[PDB]
RNA sequence: UUGGCACCUCGAUGUCGGCUCAUCGCAUCCUGGGGCUGUAGUCGGUCCCAAGGGUUGGGCUGUUCGCCCAUUAAAGCGGUACGCGAGCUGGGUUCAGAACGUCGUGAGACAGUUCGGUCCCUAUCCGUCGCGGGCGCAGGAAAUUUGAGAGGAGCUGUCCUUA
RNA sequence: GGAUAAGUGCUGAAAGCAUCUAAGCAUGAAGCCCCCCUCAAGAUGAGAUUUCCCAUUCCGCAAGGAAGUAAGAUCCCUGAA
């Protein structure tokens, strides 16, 4: 008979950088910590999880041929709608939502999972609006 | 980059120093006035705003009034937004006519096209009819929505519905003439819309 | 039997400076150059002289090894003498001249070709046909070379065409 | 090009090579000329 | 494709061809870009990359297919229940009539032929095309707008000059 | 226009040469992303800009609720582009 937490959370807000970093072994710690699992306070149904800034995602990194040979696809719902967009051009043009692609694949299914979505907030550059949130730095483990 | 913007009156035939006749567009622009110009500063992009009309105070509103009351006009009925213009030449309460073109200027137009209301598949996508004998009692009909498969159908496959009413652009027009003391533009051909409806003129996007 | 492994003296009229850890960069008479190289490697310059190493025994680091020697030889070389390229071309009505700095070439269209040296490379006519491109720079001196030969690449069974000097036209029988 | 996955060489001058990890042969005499594919 | 096996379906999964409607693949018919040539040129052959778009009208036959006439840049190969019958037709196959040949003692029969022969259904859900209402978008309103994102379009000849 | 396919290459070693390639540079298609046209903030990530209205009255401890309104819009009516 443990504790199960309800509007009893403090949810902090961390800053992440990516000078050099994978985005494949960043997400899946920002997505741990978005569901709350650093946390003993933790519970699968409350969304106990903490807000997580991310800069300079442009400056991510990747290994091999992804960025010539890694394709994002996706479809419309119309015949032939499939459309491609290379890791490439997605990291020039706006790698703020391949880096959100990545964390959303990564994170639960769910409205519990858009909810957590919803506490990301990725910048390109160093530039954090969110001053106001008062927030830390967060280095990764990996 | 240039345009303008008025109203549509209806067509007809112009000569042009031969027997060569022209089938004609006549717009009334009365002289538009710049009410709002933009900026990428606080409004994301460099754009103005012009009003097409002189209303009544019966009809306009408060948020109107001042709106315009910026400048030193009346209320306006017709007011859209150009894009990619030169700035520095305009100014706010500027008014600006027909003799901004002459009569060789190529156009690109832009109106709404007429209304024709819930039609049928044929007139409305150019769908071909079945036959009218040899036992058929399909006609006037759409076609098959797709195969079985799918145990669906696909969008865009076409249908009836509310044809008309859409913004139509026409390029590479050619203005034939002017009369600024009519307010007037001559136009080569024939546009979108109906008479008494708004025709927004451009430089053409060559 | 070895490239990198070499050495390269520096005559005179040169000056070497390692501005960093790799971004190279020479003087002299012809002009200046720099490059930036892989900084797993190791360069020395010694008195008039310079020296180059590798960490290791890759197929990475063996290729680096020669091409940074090799490439240095080549940048060394176009400062002090400066890289040339000649250039013939056969035909009949086929001819150059210059509109300024530029080339001009009738050769076999309606209509002329027209060609730009911006970098810094300059282009001689002593002939009507024979052309040459003089820098400093191998690579950007061959590239516009080969600019220039695929606008009318020569043809095997009349050898026409732009034609490198030292080329061996492959040859066909008119039928 | 002679494309073909039985690539050689042809006669003693022609020369094989590897290009984008792909195989490929070398000879002035162009219809040696190969490639795997 | 011809097929083999009998796994769903015989308390019913309608079956050829055609019309309308398209859609996908590319092993590309044309158009585009190239290599090689036993490529002089013009035309070509073959191979490679390319599926964006386009890819005819008639005679005969139920026909598919195919042959033929005349054109075209070309007159592509296939999949989608040999796409699509609660969208159409129903000429053929494949009910009952009758007939020819043939077989059978005969009743009758023939992937042999011929003539003629009922194609039902007010769309509940999803889906598709259009149209409105409600609420939301940390006050309430009138206007203009950004653009994520979506869709459309996207073909080609002939002549003159170069000559 | 930009980036590319096949292709063409320049420089260049591994492999004293040669080499379009591993480093590094450039070209190069009716194709890809744009340029062209249309829709588009339910883009619940609900955006931006300009202008208008004012911050009233009753309860209710507060929470909050209703009950008249402003700007404005509609019912209703004349009609159609």
């Amino acid at each position: 008979t443990p504790m199960a937490n309800a509007s009893t959370i403090e949810r902090k807000w961390l800053v992440v950088d990516a000078a050099g970093k994978t985005l494949g072994r960043l997400s899946s710690e920002v997505a741990a910590i978005l569901r709350g699992k650093h946390k003993p306070t933790y519970t699968p149904h409350v969304d106990t999880g903490d807000h997580v800034i991310i800069i300079n995602a442009e400056k991510i990194e990747l290994t091999g041929k992804k960025l010539t040979d890694k394709i994002y696809y996706r479809h419309t719902q119309h015949p032939g709608g499939l459309k491609s967009r290379t890791a490439l051009e997605m990291r020039t043009n706006y790698p703020e939502k391949m880096l959100e692609l990545a964390i959303k694949g990564m994170l639960p299914k769910g409205s519990l999972g858009r909810q957590m979505f919803k506490k990301l907030n990725v910048y390109r550059g160093s530039e954090h609006p969110h001053e106001a949130q008062k927030p830390e730095v967060y280095e990764l483990r990996g | 980059t240039k345009g303008i913007l008025g109203r549509k009156i209806g067509m007809t035939q112009v000569f042009a120093e031969n027997g060569d006749l022209i089938p004609v567009t006549v717009i009334e622009a009365a002289p538009n006035v710049v009410l709002q110009k933009k900026t990428a500063e606080n409004d994301g992009y460099e754009a103005i705003q012009l009003g097409f009309d002189d209303k009544r105070e019966k009809l306009s509103n408060k948020p109107e009034k001042g709106h315009v009351a910026k400048a030193e006009t009346a209320p306006k009925r017709f007011v859209k937004e150009l894009r990619g213009v030169e700035m520095d030449a305009y100014e706010v309460g500027q008014e600006v006519k027909v003799e901004i073109f002459s009569a060789g200027e190529i156009v690109d137009v832009t109106g709404v096209s007429k209304g024709k209301g819930f039609q049928g598949a044929i007139k409305r996508h150019g769908q071909s009819r079945g036959p009218m004998s040899h036992g058929s009692r399909y006609h006037r009909r759409p076609g098959s929505m797709g195969p079985v498969d799918p145990n669906r159908v696909f969008k865009g496959k076409l249908l009836p519905g509310r044809m008309g009413g859409e913004q139509i652009t026409v390029q590479n027009l050619e203005i034939v003439k002017v009369d600024a003391e009519r307010n007037l533009l001559l136009i080569k051909g024939n546009v979108p819309g109906a008479k008494k409806s708004l025709i927004t003129v451009k430089s053409a996007v060559k | 039997s070895r490239v990198g492994k070499k050495l390269l003296e520096i005559p005179s009229d040169v000056t070497v400076t390692l501005n960093d850890n790799n971004t190279v960069a020479v003087k002299g008479p012809k002009g200046e150059l720099t490059r930036t190289f892989h900084p797993d490697m190791e360069i020395k310059v010694e008195d008039n002289v310079l020296t180059v190493a590798r960490p290791s025994d890759q197929k990475e680091h063996r290729a680096l090894h020669g091409t940074t020697r090799s490439l240095l030889g080549n940048m060394v070389e176009g400062v002090s003498k400066g890289f040339e390229r000649g250039l013939e071309l056969v035909g009949v009505g086929y001819r150059a001249s210059k509109s300024g700095n530029k080339l001009v070439l009738n050769v076999g269209y309606s209509h002329p070709v027209e060609i730009v040296p911006e970098e810094g490379i300059e282009i001689e006519v002593p002939s009507q046909t024979k052309v040459v491109v003089k820098g400093t720079d191998k690579e950007r001196v061959g590239a516009i070379a080969a600019n220039i030969r695929a606008v009318r690449s020569p043809e095997p069974y009349k050898g026409k065409g732009i034609r490198y000097e030292g080329e061996v036209v492959r040859r066909k029988e008119g039928k | 090009m002679k494309v073909r996955p039985s690539v050689k060489p042809i006669c003693e001058k022609c020369k094989v090579i590897r290009r984008k990890g792909k195989v490929m042969v070398i000879c002035e005499n162009p219809k040696h000329k190969q490639k795997q594919g």
